């Protein structure tokens, strides 16, 4: 089964809480790496590529049977440098950073079966969690910020088949690891069906969070999205009155370089 | 996690004697191990040593030739085949593993676990 | 059980609380030297790994674990680098490892090729040829087995009785450090003009109960300025207002 | 900081002498200071050791009793009288300053040192 690349759009989603800061009936301007509104999200659904991680990673999935179950992060993942595995194995959660010597195909089954890595290393940390259409939305946060590997998580409820449904709600922090390692790509883990999911990357952007009473955001506008969102951001409101705004600068970018001396 | 020591008797002089001793899980395999003796009158001493992995034996001065010492890194069992006995090799012999590379899992690789004590009498 | 001399056992500490100012002031430690630390410097710097390196040697050969220092054991068995930080702290065994008749379980290496680099360990058996003829199995001709035992008697010398010697060498990387000392707590106090320390928050104001919620991950709040107005007690998960002191 | 030495000598057995090893350097300054035995054919041996700044002593059990060990911080010297000295007891005395010697109980012997007595003969003559 080839499956051919599919792109959609991320609509109002990939905002998180930038900070641990709470607000009450306030609108906050803030600077942070933001997947941007509308951007083009990578559709995935057989498919377990090597992605890159850029500055940031924005993961979401669309599922009622428990198939995406982990993620593989690191520079190389060749046993050369430190990587991080982060598998939720259906009996606990294990996070542990080694020097591993990944698989050319890794995933899970049914648990029957783990694969992901062959040889392992000495670990500098392990955390383990206590034993335990489509219904469930989870969606994933992924920075990796002066060595520290953050993780915004939330589960939303669904009733989709197609696409990821349209609204708004914020990601909540999950955790912060102490891991000290670059990343630059990582990898899905799947598990094998026995008895659909979207990647987009973060930005450097302007955002404008409207906190509710209890602290909660509620909305938010992409600065940069739009001259609206322009005008809304300067003038820290999400409603604009009947009038004329100035809100940036048209400059024209220089295309080429000139270097002259005599002959 | 523990080594129990088997076989020793009692043979005449010019006999020999198989002696051998076996541990439970990774105490064996991938780790060095050898054979000591102490005479009832005197201090414990060096007989012989076999790397599991590498398979080549040391022998002490009065060891070598006389009688050999072996393994199986399938049964993770050492083996020693004395012969040539004279009334002065009486003794209680021991075997012991050396300590090991380090292991990143929760294990006792730098531990020696020392054994219980053969007896091979000769008269 | 502790291991031998030679074949030392190391235990990477990473990722936790390490409580120092225990170790300083408990008894019976007959030796606890620190190179580059300190009693009144440890127990608050943070540090990325802690390396715990356990082994049992005589007496006599204590003052061989430390920088800038030679001997049998520094250069065959345990060689600590000169530009060392951390601290060496040893007791005796002589109630735990000696035993009636000898105990000859742990051994030491006395014939080496080559001296030991720093936190290099070896498990090495092979024999020691001495620069003169072909070995070719050990034998009495300048021709010697690397390793020997220990006879540590229950009724000995001081300097020939056994000794436990813990080594913790402080390790920093670029990684975010993970190995911190303990932190102290105060009373709570409201209703008075308090100088206060949430975490790494600091300022001076009067504490009051507040009528706020905070969601679960929300330490403190700012009002309409980006001025602390909140903060959510460490301890006990009730939110405290600020008020100025007037 | 400097050694010195003081003292020794051939005596009869039963007899007594007396030692001593003045303090010399402008470093020293209350510093643990003790003795040490050698011989030819015996193993090195610590005689006793003082704590300059508390005055707790370490004696070995040879000479616990037969001999007295004590230093006098005022003139920084260093004294031990040799009394009743056996025929087994014959050895040649160092005067050496100990870098440590007791942080827990039942001990007090010498851990480390640094600069070693230069010549102190004692003997006996039957
Ligand atoms: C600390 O322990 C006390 C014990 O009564 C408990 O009430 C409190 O919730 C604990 N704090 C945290 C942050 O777990």
């Amino acid at each position: 089964t080839q499956l051919p690349p599919a792109y959609t759009n991320s609509f109002t989603r990939g905002v998180y809480y930038p900070d641990k800061v709470f607000r009450s009936s306030v609108l906050h301007s803030t600077q942070d790496l933001f997947l941007p509104f509308f951007s083009n999200v990578t559709w995935f659904h057989f498919d377990n590529p090597v992605l890159p991680f850029n500055d940031g990673v924005y993961f979401a999935s669309t599922e009622k049977s428990n198939i995406i179950r982990g993620w593989i992060f690191g520079t190389t993942l060749d046993s050369k440098t430190q990587s991080l595995l982060i598998v939720n194995n259906a009996t606990n959660v294990v996070i542990k950073v080694c020097e591993f010597q990944f698989c050319n195909d890794p995933f899970l089954g049914v648990e029957s079966e783990f694969r992901v890595y062959s040889s392992a290393n000495n670990c500098t940390f392990e955390y383990v969690s206590q034993p335990f259409n489509f219904k469930n939305l989870r969606e994933f946060v992924f920075k990796n910020i002066d060595g520290y590997f953050k993780i915004y998580s939330k589960h939303t409820p669904i009733n989709l088949v197609r696409d990821l449904p349209q609204g708004f709600s914020a990601l909540e922090p999950l955790v912060d690891l102490p891991i000290g390692i670059n990343i630059t790509r990582f990898q899905t883990l799947l598990a094998l069906h026995r008895s659909a999911y979207y990647v987009g990357y973060l930005q450097p952007r302007t955002f404008l969070l409207k906190y509710n009473e209890n602290g909660t955001i509620t909305d938010a506008v992409d600065c940069a999205l739009d001259p609206l969102s322009e005008t809304k951001c300067t003038l820290k409101s999400f409603t604009v009155e009947k009038g004329i705004y100035q809100t940036s600068n048209f400059r024209v970018q220089p295309t080429e370089s000139i270097v002259r001396f005599p002959n | 996690v523990q080594l129990q020591e088997s076989g020793g008797g009692l043979v005449q002089p010019g006999g020999s004697l198989r002696l051998s001793c076996a541990a439970s899980g990774f105490t064996f395999s991938s780790y060095a191990m050898g054979w000591y003796r102490q005479a009832p009158g005197k201090e414990r001493e060096w007989v012989c040593a076999i790397s599991g992995s590498g398979g080549s034996t040391y022998y002490a001065d009065s060891v070598k030739g006389r009688f050999t010492c072996s393994r199986d890194n399938s049964k993770n069992t050492l083996y020693l085949q004395m012969n040539s006995l004279k009334p002065e090799d009486t003794a209680v012999y021991y075997c012991a593993r050396y300590g090991g590379p380090y292991d990143p899992t929760d294990s006792t690789y730098a531990f020696d676990y020392w054994g219980q004590g053969t007896q091979v009498t000769v008269s | 059980r502790f291991a031998s001399v030679y074949a030392w056992n190391r235990k990477r500490i990473s990722n936790c609380v390490a409580d120092y100012s225990v170790l300083y002031n408990s008894a019976s430690f007959s030796t606890f030297k620190c190179y580059g630390v300190s009693p009144t410097k440890l127990n608050d710097l943070c540090f990325t790994n802690v390396y715990a390196d356990s082994f049992v040697i005589r007496g006599d050969e204590v003052r061989q674990i430390a920088p800038g220092q030679t001997g049998k054991i520094a250069d065959y068995n345990y060689k600590l680098p000169d530009d060392f930080t951390g601290c060496v702290i040893a007791w005796n065994s002589n109630n735990l490892d000696s035993k009636v008749g000898g105990n000859y379980n742990y051994l030491y290496r006395l014939f080496r090729k080559s001296n030991l680099k720093p936190f290099e360990r070896d498990i090495s058996t092979e024999i020691y040829q001495a620069g003169s003829t072909p070995c070719n199995g050990v034998e009495g001709f300048n021709c010697y087995f690397p390793l020997q035992s220990y006879g540590f008697q229950p009724t000995n010398g001081v300097g020939y009785q056994p000794y436990r010697v813990v080594v913790l060498s402080f390790e920093l990387l670029h990684a975010p450090a993970t190995v911190c000392g303990p932190k102290k707590s105060t009373n709570l106090v409201k209703n008075k003009c308090v100088n206060f320390n949430f975490n790494g928050l600091t300022g001076t104001g009067v504490l009051t109960e507040s009528n706020k919620k905070f969601l679960p991950f929300q330490q403190f709040g700012r009002d309409i300025a980006d001025t602390t107005d909140a903060v959510r007690d460490p301890q006990t998960l009730e939110i405290l207002d600020i008020t100025p002191c007037s």
